[PDB]
RNA sequence: CGACACAGGUGGUCAGGUAGAGAAUACCAGGCGCUUGAGAGAACUCGGGUGAAGGAACUAGGCAAAAUGGUGCCGUAACU
RNA sequence: UAUCGACGGCGGUGUUUGGCACCUCGAUGUCGGCUCAUCACAUCCUGGGGCUGAAGUAGGUCCCAAGGGUAUGGCUGUUC
RNA sequence: GGGGGCUGCUCCUAGUACGAGAGGACCGGAGUGGACGCAUCACUGGUGUUCGGGUUGUCAGCCAUGGCACUGCCCGGUAGCUAAAUGCGGAGAGAUAAGUGCUGAAAGCAUCUAAGCACGAAACUUGCCCCGAGAUGAGUUCUCCCGAAGGAACGUUGAAGACGACGACGUUGAUAGGCCGGGUGUGUAAGCGCAGCAAUGCGUUGAGCUAACCGGUACUAAUGAACCGAGGUCUUGACCA
């Protein structure tokens, strides 16, 4: 069980004696039924599924191992009914969050940040903005220069512009686990978590805390 | 866009009026026939227009004949159709959809006053 | 409480929001922020109406303190750098919460006056 | 603050108002902020003694209308604009006393002599 | 009359119907509804309103828009 | 022979001008600007180097290299 | 298949190395600024014929309270969306050119080469983000299925959407409305008393009215029934019986 996964519910907060008041993001972490686990290998730098472990297959778990010893194994995802899990497959695949999750423990939560169509350079890849009177010239979120040397009237592919997005993966580290509570088996993560509500976020023991 | 606000089927003005009238229709005759976004917002024109018109007093009926321009079905809203809804909150006059009629294809119920 | 004000009573806990601010009321604020060698003593500054502040996280308002070039700015009360306040002149009127003017028009009979 | 703007003086050098001209090391469409040294040409002042009215000198912007946000999240705004005249002697005011408050970031890291002559600090 | 049930053109009388300086808006009398329809809260184009700070820096030219703008008192330059 | 470099000699390019006039001559709206897209290099730097009349610092000249960056304004319709 | 990161300032190192003096560095490690790039707004700020107020003409006899100029005009202005707002945007690894060298001949010496070999560029490849089974080496997995598995049509609404879709729900329901409460916006009510000659000035009222949020709650509103509808193709690669 390299980690668990839940669905973002929203953002709340819990004032704890130790530490100090800090917003907490509620995440629904519940019953799953992992039938198999797909393992990827790092051939150069292009993910490829080595093998898949079923309810009973020592011929695939063996390759999974060793490859891990070779450190060539990539991210691990397994055919699941609801959400993922690792060593959970070997048992029966049926498990609850209570089995994997403790509080006050550090965890790395990654996820795809929240279709928005085309956006302006600024609202887009964080481009700053026309500070100074530049803003007064109502030219707020515009680079003002598509590219140097009008000739070519071309914009260097580099010279970042506007485009499409939405519909970026980010793995924030050191996310303390406040507690596991709510109407349903959920999780309280300190601070905020990438992605919108309902989005699928994964948990993983902090690589370095 | 934004959340679900009101519904101006036509323009701005055509959208207070229409409420007044088609409001007095469901008190003069316990039967009416509009469309879809029909008297659903006219379900509102009446109640409000009931309550504040509940108990008879000075500063109550004065609100009645303000939204409804008529002395006939503003008097029969009291001493009838109240007290007649004595111990009943809401439910004043609801109504269920009905198959669309001829001419302009637009389904329509029949307000009524239970 | 509801899942909107159930997670706001902690940070900036609703410390008995001093009766006033209120209309013209000019309660001298406080402070305790370092910004420099953390040894900052108390302080003082006159205010005015231009009230502001909500439920959970409310704030003083547009200080509008004459002294100095002029004024503006304000820290939200309560705040990590907050202490008790006091009184001043007793009320007045116009419309507190949104009382413009006082700025772009600050003289004797003009200020401390509607 | 842009070119051809009229701002007030903060030192008792004999000048009253100042008209911005250019900024040192700032290739932008009209601009001059708090802390930036700009070349100027005073307008109103004492036309005698040492030809004041008409001469072009350097100065340092201290206060502006535009609101600047601080780490806490609060923005501060002033009424008009002001600046201080400086001579050839590397960042040194030509006047004796200064008028008006100053920012923090303008003390420790950059100017240590300007803070010593500053009466107020926000 | 204009080839058309063509928002074009075409003389006289009613200029005291009711509130303002007035044959200026609102409203009796009288006349009329003969200037194609139905369903989501896009881009773009035609008219128009409001826009922080600066404010003609746009432009051949402030074109356009805006500002001033009722009445009474005080007061009113060069030039002729 | 760091650098500058005549006389003379031998070439490349074809952006200039001149020439010829072989082609078009059964019509592909002007100049400048603006807006928007792609390509090239005779690299002005950044990067790595050679020389110096290279102490250092700051420069001058030259080589490889174009990946990126090479981008703006005041007067003038004006291209010097 | 698509893509970017460029540049500057400051601190430590030095007022030291170097230099008579004047003058005046470097490698490297850090902080930050300007500029150019996906989002998000809690904070600061901008919008509003929802709403509240003032007021002209006119009508309801006056008052109160309202209609009309499709907000009469004027004043102010909440939510969302937005910005002069905020959070995020590596390092590292691999390979040649110029060039620096190794071993080493043709010329038993020498030589970076001629065979061989060790190193060596912001750029290149990759990392990372985005798109992508029509990715022509045209994918993977599980289950169901060859006369009944499954699937299309409909109804009520959107965390959806520019006409042909997408997503949720359809009583094993809270999806929408009503009601109540919670969370909000305005500002002193009707009436009467004494107010007052009156406008409307007072007292009773720090009183009413209103909402495009949320919760509780099914009370109301989510049938019936029809129908699109292929049927384990052929040759062969092994195992099971």
């Amino acid at each position: 069980m390299i980690g668990l996964v839940g669905k973002k519910v929203g953002m709340t907060r819990i004032f704890t004696e130790d530490g100090v008041s800090i917003p907490v993001t509620v995440i629904e972490v519940e019953a799953n039924r992992v039938t198999q686990v797909k393992d990827l290998a790092n051939d150069g730098y292009r993910a490829i599924q080595v093998t898949t472990g079923a309810k009973k297959a020592n011929r695939v778990t063996k390759p999974e191992a060793g490859h891990f010893a070779k450190a060539g194994v990539e991210a691990g995802r397994g055919l699941w009914e609801f959400r993922l899990a690792e060593g959970e497959e070997f048992t029966v695949g049926q498990s609850i969050s209570v089995e994997l999750f403790a509080d006050v423990k550090k965890v790395d939560v990654t996820g795809t940040s929240k279709g928005k169509g085309f956006a302006g350079t600024v609202k887009r890849w964080n481009f700053r903005t026309q500070d100074a009177t530049h803003g007064n010239s109502l030219s707020h979120r515009v680079p003002g220069s598509i590219g140097q040397n009008q000739t070519p009237g071309k914009v260097f592919k580099g010279k970042k512009m506007a485009g499409q997005m939405g519909n970026e993966r980010v793995t924030v580290q050191s996310l303390d686990v406040v507690r596991v509570d709510a109407e349903r088996n959920l999780l309280l993560v300190k601070g905020a978590v990438p992605g919108a509500t309902g989005s699928d976020l994964i948990v993983k023991p902090a690589v370095k805390a | 866009h934004r959340k679900s606000g009101r519904q101006l089927n036509r323009n701005s003005s055509h959208r207070q009026a229409m409420f007044r009238n088609m409001a007095g229709s469901l008190v003069r005759h316990e039967i009416i026939k509009t469309t879809l976004p029909k008297a659903k917002e006219l379900r509102r024109v009446v109640e409000p227009l009931i309550t504040l018109a509940k108990t008879d007093s000075v500063a109550n009926r004065r609100l009645a004949f303000a939204r409804t321009r008529d002395n006939e079905i503003v008097a029969k809203l009291f001493n009838e159709l109240g007290p007649r809804f004595a111990s009943r909150a809401g439910g004043y006059t609801r109504i269920l959809k009905c198959g669309f009629r001829a001419g302009d294809n637009a389904p329509m119920a029949y307000i009524e006053l239970v | 409480s509801n899942i909107i004000k159930q997670l706001e009573q902690e940070q900036m806990k609703q410390d008995v929001p001093s009766f006033r601010p209120g209309d013209t009321v000019e309660v001298k604020v406080w402070v305790v922020e370092g910004s420099k060698k953390r040894l900052q003593a108390f302080e003082g500054v006159v205010i005015a109406i231009r009230n502001r502040g909500l439920h959970s996280a409310f704030t003083v308002r547009k200080i509008s303190n004459g002294e100095g070039v002029e004024r503006v700015f304000q820290t939200h009360s309560p705040v990590v750098d907050s202490i008790s306040v006091k009184r001043r002149g007793a009320v007045r009127k116009a419309k507190l919460y949104y009382l413009r003017e006082r700025t772009g028009k600050a003289a004797r009979i003009k200020e401390r006056l509607n | 603050i842009q070119e051809q703007t009229m701002l007030n003086v903060a030192d008792n050098s004999g000048a009253r108002r100042v008209m911005c001209i250019k900024v040192l090391g700032g290739s932008h469409r009209r601009y001059a902020g708090v802390g930036d040294i700009i070349k100027i040409t005073i307008k109103e002042a004492i036309p005698r003694g040492k030809v004041k009215k008409g001469d072009v000198l350097k100065a340092v912007v201290v206060r502006t209308k535009k609101g600047v946000r601080r780490p806490d999240g609060s923005v501060i705004r002033f009424d008009g604009n002001a600046c201080v005249l400086l001579n050839n002697n590397s960042e040194q005011p030509i006047g004796t006393r200064i008028f008006g408050p100053v920012t923090r970031e303008l003390r420790s890291e950059k100017f240590m002599k300007i803070i010593s002559l500053a009466p107020e600090v926000l």
